[PDB]
């Protein structure tokens, strides 16, 4: 709504209290973790590490496998801050719940403005999934502490291989599990799907999602649904 | 679908008359059935399974008989026919589950697969021998248009459905009046709750209604009818009709009056039943109408009259309630039922293998929105599908 | 709504909770604050409803929303009490010998009535159900009242002699009357100073909330003798100062109001709905 | 029944007409005559409500049913008038000196009103929308306006200094004031004998007609210059004598009453949506 | 079944007939109060609802056993059977929902209502014996899910209120020493006769041959007989299932049957 | 085996489980955002808490189809099997609870007391065929 | 146990009752009675203590387990009060003059409080939520308060000035102050003879129970204006002679321990948890 | 069955529809956001409201195909039907309606009126090859 004389400092009002939030902390965090296993010949036992190769993003310092992964993926949330991921990115759908808040509310001052765009982005679905995509085989982690691993075709279930996960989602580009494992067994059994649809469903393809949603698919309306109720401060 | 289901049984007749040291006396029609079996299927290429992820199987049968001068059948004889018996349930599963899996809006009692289309053809009605169960039984009365029905235990004939309709209400929903009702399966509880307890009603009486209208018509149907409804008994908290705030339900359960059953048909009072409880008979219907009434106790005793003054605020609802099971029912058409698998095989085989969603029946082989919406299309298909997974059931 | 009122409402008791997408007369509700004379002046200060309105802004009320309307006492807020705003939240201070005038404000107020007007010099008058009372308020009301009996001669009263008659109320502000149903009472009251009219009570009101200030639990807001119902609506606090009552009714406005329902404001101010 | 909740009603085309219920509602309801003083003094006769109430009676009224009422003028009426009546009819005389005043009368009573409190002293004010008014009503109402700007500074005008203030009333009894919606406005009344409401004019008021007893159409109860609407129950009769006026008022009672219909806000369906 | 058990009842052999939940319960909802007075405010008794394979029974005392010799207070409920059942499933389960929320209930003789406001205690000492000719066939002692009664014709259920000697504030609020008693101690017990075999024909969830037979007399408005009470009302048939009644009623239960083979 | 075969959301009337042996149920308590004055009377902010909110759920097997035997309502084979060993006072042996518990039987439902039980209960039904 | 209080803890429906633990939870329990010094006056004997502690005996408690505290009164009680037992009855007197300050003892020692030390001269201090208090003890706490705005200048007050502050608190020994939540506040309170602490109510305190002797139901040990709520711990009773006070506890003892639960006495005697 | 076979959105003349068993025809009355001054006069902000704004919508099925006899403009077996009824005086019977009244029949259209109106309109149409 630009209430003149707060315009002339909004972005770089937010951004002040923007670099000073938990997830500027997270970011550093993470720049600092890996530019020092880069400069580490020998400085790198500090490194837990589950994946064949000692990797800052696979570092696991605070079901064994259940936590192994959650701590995984709590640093992958900056694979998306990180211009690392192919899918389409919570962080974008977390983006655009504020930008449709931020324009509808009534009560949104240039003075609140500011740390409220911060704990969005820290508090907008704090419990998100990650998959990664390898020869037919797909790995998917949880900040809650749920990992599976399933085919591609047919999604069956598979024994969790860590340490093929932590390799494959150091590299690889990871997936935001937007339709997560559990919704994507469910549309593949009720609403049984093509092998494109499954294909771009994987990899986040938001064609394929706003296809669903016009056809008023329950399941991936229950799944959005359940994103967008999660993302709340 | 007679030819299906002649495979089939003639495979199980297989499986339990061709037994180690059995006279042959016992199998000699079995065998002579097998072998026209085996004779008619040779020679004849059958593809299966092309739909999701159920995969492309080819058949052929290129199987000898059996033999049909001994005494008793032997070890020799049995390892003999067990392999041609593996295959061709392999077979016939396999031709089941693919018909399973398939719908049409045009005929859906038509055939649908290539494989069970061309087991259609006249050559195979050789194979065709006793149709003695219930399904295939109907199946061919209703082929000929016969008067002809399934029997079913605690028939699933209610989509579920809870919700409640208040006659009397305010937006502060202290003084309500109106029914509750679940109705579900073979159930349906209902109860109707007056907060004032009829103390400015006409008489001290008030008139509850619940009508429901069952999708198709159950015939010589078994109903156990109950005075309370234990679902609506105890202290709730709903939500309002628009979802905009909730509201509180507190209670305390007065038998019904004038409790009155009406099963119609058509509009016509079939069945009537007054003050009745326990079983009763209900020989043809399509709606099941329940009149019940909350008349305040001429006398109460000192908590009783405690429990409702004179005005508001009202803190204990005057409930009576109703509860109808349908134990058992005659239905022309196929329905789901607490005793047999039929839906549940189907929606087994259909889930297993991804079967893209149809235009006939809804996503995921929701009962609910099956029996919501049971057209003469789906109905058809249902019985089809129903029959396919009977036949398969006889083997797997 | 007229034609629509005896319809049945269904509703499914899985529907997801919402929120209405209904456009409302007023924009916003309006919040009032009826508090003695004496809250006023023990406070002693002039900007304290400047003070409580920032602070109800806190509590999330738009500024312009809340109002606060003095009265002296109890008896003198009983004349024909108005209530203006959407919300209304009545700070009743407890006086143990006002017992019966508390309890008769709280019962008008906390009320629907339906009342009618009573030429007590033309006609006699009865009182048909247990919900029928004659509510008479003024400068100074005295009503006097002779019982007929079947034949219109006044039981223990002479119906030409007011002096055998009845005593039921002497100099009230408000009083509400209940006599035996079914019987037909000669009435004098003093005309002059007092309106006496035939009520009938519809129902709780919904909006209007008395905050009991000191005391025990002495309200009866139902005539019947075996009921003394203590609805959400009156509430009772302990005091020393009243400053930590109005901090008190800020701080838990949100509870209060949650106590209460809107759309029973009526069109008119006035306490009782009135037909001549 | 169902009283906080505006039900759809289906009705066929062709159902049929049911008996006529003018008689019904002569009979179960009341009706109110506002007159001058004036028309009394013409008149002079002490016994002429009895004579109207006969007439009315021959006209099926049961006697008692009709009322009178007297009022010394407009001005004076419309110190807040209390139209109680089931029917209320006001026989409004016509001075040309007057027009605005007898305007925002016809105004007042002609239409339904929801009003809320004005705290001048401590709130600014606007008007949200084209409904919102502010009706003030008093011995004397003497308002001046001072508009705001986004900045809370008057435009053209002070907030500390009232002389700059723009009066736009000046000893009213009665006067509606509509202001340039969504601007902040400083309001400087004479709260000591005059009080000022913010309404909103919801819609028609069904059962008050107002009969304009001499000159033209002049009266105007809407705001917006562009229409100036003539309701049915805005009548006009042109008038030499009293007795005159009042036998053309019971002669043709039924056409009165038929231009009118029940108060909507008044009977039981409006029950939870405002009052009754 | 039904002709093989007609062609054994020919020969004067042993007959069965197996059931999924027999109807074998007329429908009788009554209580038995042990202490009253006019007022109902401090009362003592059982309630129970018995209807087709299902018994339901409540003893509630609304002193909670406060004064009773030991603070147990013991409740029995006997079911006598009107046809011997044998090799019998049950699922026998605590508490009885039926009589386990506030209701208002009828006196014994109508003159006034009284106000039940259960609390549900576990029961106490269980006991179900399965009783044939007088004898204990079969015994359960605090035993609930499926149990087997072999041979019986009558069920008694004994069970206790025991009062909890330790009691939280809130448990002990309900409790009091004396009246009055706002909250009633009551302990349920739930037996459903999921399948069971009986020499003599009964009706069934599974089966259609009541519902056959009632449709059949009431399609062609066939009058009421001197044998059979009015409608084929099962309640009253079963209430009263004489010798005359038992051959009536196996004849048109097989002639039902074998007209379903066909229709 | 901790697979996830079937999932149903927010679904009531009548549901499909076509391979699965265990069951996970989860409900969430919400409190209601907008609360009628009796309703906001009973959930007070602190305690006391005299109404306390409760959530259900009822899960009711009709029928199914398992590779092994099991006692269910239609049949009658571990009632036979009950009564032939009560009749004749059979002493507790190696394998079955005393009494032929089921709900022992089916808490501890070893390979050993599978193979026992189906031979039983097969021997029960050829027995039924004639008694 | 701390590793082990978030785990699960699963019992099943029939686990046989235990005998009861009375007998075993009096022998190895300490009861504190807490009766003010009228009660001993009135008594006038110099071994009541020694012939209740036979009586507790007679009652089960083992000889030396029993012990009495006297207080002078309500006020002077309410500054630090001290639970030493494992039960603490306190036999409080009642007074309709003291009724707040009955209810704030009540408070106090009905629950578990978790309070902080405030430094009013250094910083501005708000409540966060309808947990937080400040408790005010000692020898006179008088407290006013100023509530500030987002630009920290006061409203209805200036911060300099403190003869413009609210005062809230006058010659009080026990003061549970309730400002609006999320409003900065800069407080006067007479540090001297004051200790002011910020506050929050973890729960109930189930092994206090207070026995009031006289009156009504008064106490209202809860801020919030809506509930006033009666636990199994406030007990009342009507009464003549002390004696008889003293004889009901003593025989009801059973009955007020069982209204109350062990474990919940802290290492300390304090009323409340303090931490820096 | 409640899903949406056919779609038409500010579709005016012949459309088809495949095949279908209800309609719903939504439409909006929308405010002319600019107006000429003849047309702002007939809408004003607030009562009396002389004139009533009106949308409409007409849907006329030309033909169609149904699984079950219905009557139509062109054939005459309901004419034929209800002519032989009403020519001898035929007492109502328990299925139609006591008039042969169209409307009261396709109402309440059961499947036993389904099969005797097709068996009535076969023999009116066989009786009309000749008469
Ligand atoms: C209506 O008027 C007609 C004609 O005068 C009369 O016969 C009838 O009784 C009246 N009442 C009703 C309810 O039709
Ligand atoms: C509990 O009480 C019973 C009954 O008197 C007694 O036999 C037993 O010894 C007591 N103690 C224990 C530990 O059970
Ligand atoms: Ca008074
Ligand atoms: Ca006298
Ligand atoms: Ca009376
Ligand atoms: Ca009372
Ligand atoms: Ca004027
Ligand atoms: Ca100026
Ligand atoms: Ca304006
Ligand atoms: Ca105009
Ligand atoms: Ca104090
Ligand atoms: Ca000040
Ligand atoms: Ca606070
Ligand atoms: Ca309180
Ligand atoms: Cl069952
Ligand atoms: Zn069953
Ligand atoms: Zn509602
Ligand atoms: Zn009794």
């Amino acid at each position: 709504k630009s209430t003149i004389d707060a315009a002339k400092s909004m972005a770089t009002s937010v951004m002040k209290k923007f670099k000073k939030s938990g997830l500027a902390n997270s970011v550093s965090t993470l720049t600092d973790s890996l530019s020092d296993a880069a400069s580490s010949i020998s400085r790198g036992a500090s490194i837990r590490s589950v994946g064949s190769s000692a990797s800052a993003w696979t570092d696991v310092s605070t079901s064994s496998i259940s936590t192994q992964t959650s701590t995984i993926s709590r640093r992958l949330r900056l694979k998306e801050m990180a211009t690392q991921t192919e899918g389409m990115n919570f962080d974008d759908i977390s983006a655009a719940v504020l930008k449709t808040k931020i324009d509808r509310s009534t009560q949104i001052s240039p003075n609140t403005l500011p740390d409220i765009v911060t704990e969005a982005s820290e508090k907008f679905i704090p419990n998100r999934a990650y998959r990664v995509i390898n020869n037919d085989e797909v790995f998917e982690a949880g900040t809650d502490g749920r990992f599976f691993a399933y085919r591609v075709e047919t999604f069956d279930e598979i024994p969790f291989d860590v340490q093929k996960f932590a390799d494959l989602v150091t590299d690889s580009p990871v997936i935001s599990a937007i339709i997560d494992f559990k919704t994507l067994k469910n549309l593949n059994d009720n609403y049984g799907i093509s092998r494109q649809q499954a294909f771009n469903l994987l990899r986040s393809d938001p064609r394929v999602l706003r296809e669903f949603i016009n056809q008023d698919n329950p399941i991936i309306r229950n799944r959005i649904e359940q994103l967008i109720m999660q993302c709340r401060l | 679908m007679d030819v299906l289901y002649s495979l089939s049984k003639t495979l199980k007749d297989a499986r339990d008359k061709i037994v180690e040291g059995t006279l042959y006396s016992n199998v000699s029609d079995l065998i002579q059935q097998f072998n026209q079996m085996i004779i008619t299927m040779n020679g004849n290429e059958f593809q299966t399974g092309g739909i999701g992820n159920l995969p492309i199987r080819n058949w052929n049968f290129d199987f000898g008989l059996l033999g049909t001068t001994l005494l008793n059948l032997d070890a020799n004889y049995v390892e003999t026919a067990r392999n041609t018996i593996d295959y061709f349930v392999d077979f016939v599963d396999n031709v089941c589950m693919d018909e399973m899996v398939r719908e049409s809006q045009r005929n859906g009692i038509a055939p649908q697969s290539d494989s069970l289309r061309k087991l259609s053809g006249i050559k195979f009605k050789r194979i065709n021998f006793d149709n003695s169960s219930e399904y295939i039984e109907n199946w061919n009365l209703q082929n000929r248009r016969q008067r002809t029905g399934f029997t079913f235990h605690k028939p699933n004939i209610f989509p579920y459905s809870a919700s409640f309709t208040l006659n009397r209400s305010q937006p502060a929903h202290d003084n309500l009046m109106g029914t509750m009702w679940l109705n579900a399966g073979s159930e349906i509880q209902v109860a109707g709750f007056d907060y004032s307890c009829a103390i400015n009603a006409p008489a001290n009486i008030q008139q509850f209604e619940h009508i429901v209208q069952l999708r198709r018509v159950l015939t010589t149907a078994t109903i156990t009818l109950l005075p309370d409804a234990e679902r609506f008994s105890f202290p709730r908290v709903i939500n309002s009709a628009d979802g905009a705030t909730t509201w509180y339900f507190n209670p305390v359960i007065l038998r019904p009056n004038n409790v009155e059953v009406e099963f119609l048909l058509n509009g016509q009072i079939i069945n009537t039943y007054q003050a009745r409880f326990g079983t009763i008979i209900a020989r043809n219907f399509d709606t099941i109408r329940l009149s019940f009434q909350l008349m305040r106790p001429p006398n109460m005793t000192p908590a009783v009259a405690a429990l409702f003054p004179n005005a508001q605020p009202f803190e204990h609802h005057a409930t009576v309630g109703l509860t109808l099971r349908i134990e058992s029912a005659v239905c022309e058409s196929v329905l789901a039922d607490a005793s047999k698998t039929m839906l549940a095989n189907v929606t087994s085989v259909r889930q297993e293998y991804a079967i893209p969603v149809g235009p006939v029946f809804p996503p995921g082989m929701n009962w609910t929105d099956l029996i919501t919406n049971y057209s003469p299309s789906r109905e058809d298909n249902l019985q089809r599908v129903f029959t396919v997974a009977s036949i398969r059931s006889m083997l797997v | 709504q007229n034609y629509g009122i005896n319809l049945p409402i269904t509703g499914s008791m899985d529907t997801a909770y919402a929120n209405s997408t209904q456009e409302e007369t007023f924009l916003t509700s309006t919040l009032c604050l009826y508090y003695p004379t004496e809250a006023a002046t023990e406070i002693n200060d002039n900007s304290w409803k400047d003070t409580l309105s920032q602070l109800f802004l806190t509590k999330g009320w738009p500024t312009g929303s809340v109002y606060f309307k003095e009265y002296t006492d109890i008896a003198s807020f009983s004349v024909d009490p108005q209530l203006y705003c959407d919300y209304n939240v009545v700070l009743m201070k407890y006086d143990a010998t006002l017992q019966l005038d508390m309890s008769e404000l709280a019962d008008l107020i906390l009320n629907e009535w339906l009342c009618n007007p009573m030429d007590i010099t033309l006609y006699y008058y009865q009182q048909t159900d247990e919900a029928n009372k004659w509510i008479s308020m003024g400068s100074s009301c005295t009503i006097k009242v002779c019982p007929l009996n079947t034949q219109t001669l006044g039981i223990g009263c002479l119906t030409t002699d007011t002096a055998t008659f009845e005593e039921v109320a002497t100099a009230e502000k408000l009083v509400i009357t209940d006599v035996v149903d079914g019987v037909n009472h000669k009435l004098d009251v003093t005309t002059a100073t007092c309106t006496i009219r035939n009520c009938k009570k519809l129902g709780p009101r919904e909006n209007v909330a008395v905050i009991q200030v000191g005391g025990s639990d002495v309200l009866d807001i139902t005539a019947d003798p075996t009921t003394a119902p203590q609805t959400e609506r009156m509430m009772r606090i302990n005091w020393k100062k009243w400053w930590q009552v109005f901090y008190t009714v800020v701080d838990y406005v949100n509870q209060i109001i949650q106590a209460m329902s809107k759309r029973s404001r009526s069109l008119n101010s006035a306490a009782f709905y009135y037909r001549i």
